[PDB]
């Protein structure tokens, strides 16, 4: 209607999980051994085919270094490893689920351990290379980021880490979304209880539904599928009498042996080329995912983001990263209004021939009295001169109402 | 089972075989192999190089065993510096002074905020 | 045709139109509130007052010039259809994809 | 100069149009039909050749599922379908065109 | 050979369409569901709606 507004009288804090792939396994393929085994004649025939093998080697090396660079860019944004103080009191906030657990030798948070628990080819000249960053170092980076964002707020991202009490940091974040910090200071206990309950529910949601971690699983399955396809096509006839190279070598006359060897070569070269093209496409997709993850880490974790739906659903408050196999899990803490109540509103207040506009907030009425409240929370206040400015006359504004302005 | 001997695995490769003497079944594993990589500083800096046999145990073959592979020609040092030349699972090599030394890379300086 | 088959999209044109209509109705009646949670009713002039306050202009500017701003917006909206009709190249990206 | 500033005394509400492709046509091909048609011996030879048909079919199916996912992500932002009020008055703004 | 070339071209076009669709989804989330302070992300000028 032309004069009705709805303002929430309560709020809930919702923690959502966002999982993004970051890196994929680094694979190195030996051209000579894959395509020719241990026979020198086959290597001699492959020699004159040109420089395909070095091209494939360069492409695979580029993919591997790209994966390492993606992991480094996503996780190594912070410059100093921050350590949580031994006394773990943060004004009623419980971070036991996301902070590392010293008891377990893995030095991983319970959520990280749950994620890790939730989620042959060497025999034919195909090798997988170990990642540059071990899981321990990635967990260390994640713990450093968590300590920085818990003890220093967003200050460590833009420079040296600055001390701040956690309730004060949460008050500043509340001011970020247009809600006065009093709301937090008078509802600290309720907010902490809601946050703890949501954090507890995060683990239950992850454990009960395994489809949530489907992206990383799909990546791993795709890699395994590609490798299995390569190994299986190693046995294809490709128009030859037999797939075994040594049998042809010890069984055929040198010209027919050359013909069959050339056929097998053509088949294996096209197989390797297709595999490498698929690998490049998947690497591009993973690079896009890693760029998105790095952007989220820079914006959602190291600061407060005003972009809608970028960091969770609702008004973003903060975010917590969690290391995962070949990916990162973001816990977005968001502010969600609730318990809406409708009110009658007017654009401006007409007093002694002058309009009055709210400096911040809007004018609401409960039936007999007019108040001014902030947009996102319902705290009525007496309409006074301090929170209103006149800036105009009464006739021009449409929908103005008569009321007294206290002073 | 008594049928025959041509044992094979998911990789469509002759994993296991029976001999015409005992009916002993022997698993067939490929002879150890891998790729060799040369870790070198700038050529003008020095001509000393380090060789990394990736995925190869040092026993099969100064000599240092990394989880990435066997690294020969570099001496392992306990102190940690920033990564200069990537090697593998958390190990980076650099030319420090007169020789090439391998170390576990240091993530960064340890800073504790007095909260 | 020759073994090449085209799969129809899961979401029909009518369903995408309904999504668009729902988004438009939410934007018109609730501002940005429906995106961050439950939809909160608000008069459109006050929503545009918020929007002006966001870009650094006080809402008194909107309230003093409500009719002029409405006329300008209506004129621009009416001109958008004519601009799209005059130049078919505007959909060049979609046409190129097809 | 050291001392001069420019302040606007008016404004214009400009509406611009931006077109973005979202999804493309989902196509599936029958590898056996495309290569050999109804010839049985040709199909046997193709089966002897290798298993590229399954890989290509998987790639095309993945492409189709993405296209559907792209449309879902773009247009299914809202969880509830909103209806505009029967009276289309919004303080002088004309959304009949929209 | 022809069919594999077609499949590769389709995959590249699909990646391009992903990029475009991700951009479109981001613009829907930022421009339509809220007011964006990013310059020139939602039209030219100071974004309102
Ligand atoms: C609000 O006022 C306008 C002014 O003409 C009117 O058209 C509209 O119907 C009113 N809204 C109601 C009565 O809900
Ligand atoms: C807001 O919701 C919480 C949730 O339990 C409740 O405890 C609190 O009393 C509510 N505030 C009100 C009703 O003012
Ligand atoms: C956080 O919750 C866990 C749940 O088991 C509890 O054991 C722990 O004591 C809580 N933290 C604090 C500081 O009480
Ligand atoms: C609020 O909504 C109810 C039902 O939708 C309506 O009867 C009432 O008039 C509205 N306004 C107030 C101030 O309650
Ligand atoms: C409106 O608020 C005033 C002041 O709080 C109160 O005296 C009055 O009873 C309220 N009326 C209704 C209908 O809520
Ligand atoms: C009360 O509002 C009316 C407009 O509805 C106006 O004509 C009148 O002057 C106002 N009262 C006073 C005392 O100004
Ligand atoms: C492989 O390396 C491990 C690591 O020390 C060693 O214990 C083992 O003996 C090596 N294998 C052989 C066959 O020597
Ligand atoms: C600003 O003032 C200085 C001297 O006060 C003068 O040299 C300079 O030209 C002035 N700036 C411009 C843009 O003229
Ligand atoms: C601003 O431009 C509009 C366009 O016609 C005009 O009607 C209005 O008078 C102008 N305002 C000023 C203060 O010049
Ligand atoms: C403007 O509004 C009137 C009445 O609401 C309507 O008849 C007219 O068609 C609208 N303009 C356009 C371009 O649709």
């Amino acid at each position: 209607s032309n004069n009705s507004i709805a303002i929430p009288t309560n709020f809930t804090i919702s923690v959502t999980t966002e999982i993004l792939p970051v890196s994929m396994t680094k694979t190195s393929v030996d051209c000579t051994m894959y395509i020719c085994g241990d026979s020198t004649e086959c290597s001699n025939l492959l020699l004159q085919y040109g420089s395909f093998c070095t091209q494939l080697k360069r492409a695979l090396t580029g993919i591997a270094v790209e994966q390492d660079k993606n992991t480094q860019e996503v996780f190594a944004q912070v410059k100093q490893i921050y350590k949580t103080p031994p006394i773990k009191y943060f004004g009623g906030f419980n971070f036991s689920q996301i902070l590392p657990d010293p008891s377990k030798p893995s030095k991983r948070s319970p959520i990280e351990d749950l994620l890790f628990n939730k989620v042959a080819q060497k025999f034919n000249g195909l090798t997988v290379l170990p990642p540059l960053l071990t899981d321990e170092m990635i967990a260390q980076y994640t713990s450093a980021l968590l300590a920085g964002t818990i003890t220093s707020g967003w200050t460590f991202g833009a420079g040296p880490a600055l001390q701040i009490p956690f309730p004060m940091q949460m008050a500043y974040r509340f001011n970020g979304i247009g809600v006065t910090q009093n709301v937090l200071y008078e509802n600290q206990k309720l907010i902490a209880n809601q946050f703890n309950s949501a954090i507890g529910k995060i683990q239950d949601s992850l454990s009960s539904t395994p489809s949530a971690l489907g992206k990383l699983q799909d990546v791993v399955n795709h890699n395994a599928q590609a490798l299995n396809t390569l190994v299986k096509q190693l046995s294809s006839k490709f128009g030859a009498i037999s797939s075994v190279l040594n049998d042809i070598l010890s069984r055929l006359d040198p010209p027919e042996a050359e013909v069959q060897i050339d056929r097998l070569i053509t088949g294996r070269l096209q197989s390797l080329q297709t595999y490498v093209t698929q690998q490049l496409i998947r690497a591009a997709e993973i690079r896009a995912s890693a760029n998105l993850a790095a952007t989220k880490m820079s914006e959602c974790v190291l600061g407060q983001s005003k972009r809608v739906d970028f960091c969770g659903k609702g008004y973003h408050l903060m975010s917590f990263p969690q290391s995962a196999p070949h990916g990162v899990v973001f816990l977005h803490v968001t502010y969600v209004p609730a318990q809406e109540k409708n009110f009658t509103t007017a654009p401006a207040i007409c007093h002694d021939g002058k309009a009055h506009f709210p400096r911040e907030g809007v004018f609401v009425s409960n039936g007999t009295h007019w108040f001014v409240t902030q947009r996102n929370f319902y705290e009525p206040q007496i309409i006074t001169t301090d929170n209103t400015f006149v800036s105009g006359n009464c006739d021009v504004v449409i929908g103005i109402v008569n009321n007294t302005v206290y002073d | 089972l008594p049928f025959q001997q041509f044992g094979r695995d998911i990789a469509d490769t002759t994993d296991a075989v029976r001999d015409p003497q005992t009916l002993e079944i022997l698993d067939i594993t490929p002879c150890s192999f891998g790729g060799v990589s040369v870790i070198t500083p700038g050529t003008n800096t020095s001509n000393q190089v380090a060789v990394l046999y990736q995925g190869v145990n040092c026993t099969e073959v100064n000599v240092f065993q990394t989880r990435a592979g066997c690294l020969i020609g570099a001496e392992y040092v306990n102190n940690s510096y920033e990564c200069d030349i990537p090697i593998g699972a958390g190990i980076c090599a650099s030319y420090q002074t007169q020789s090439i030394i391998a170390y576990t890379m240091s993530l960064g300086a340890e800073n504790s905020v007095a909260y």
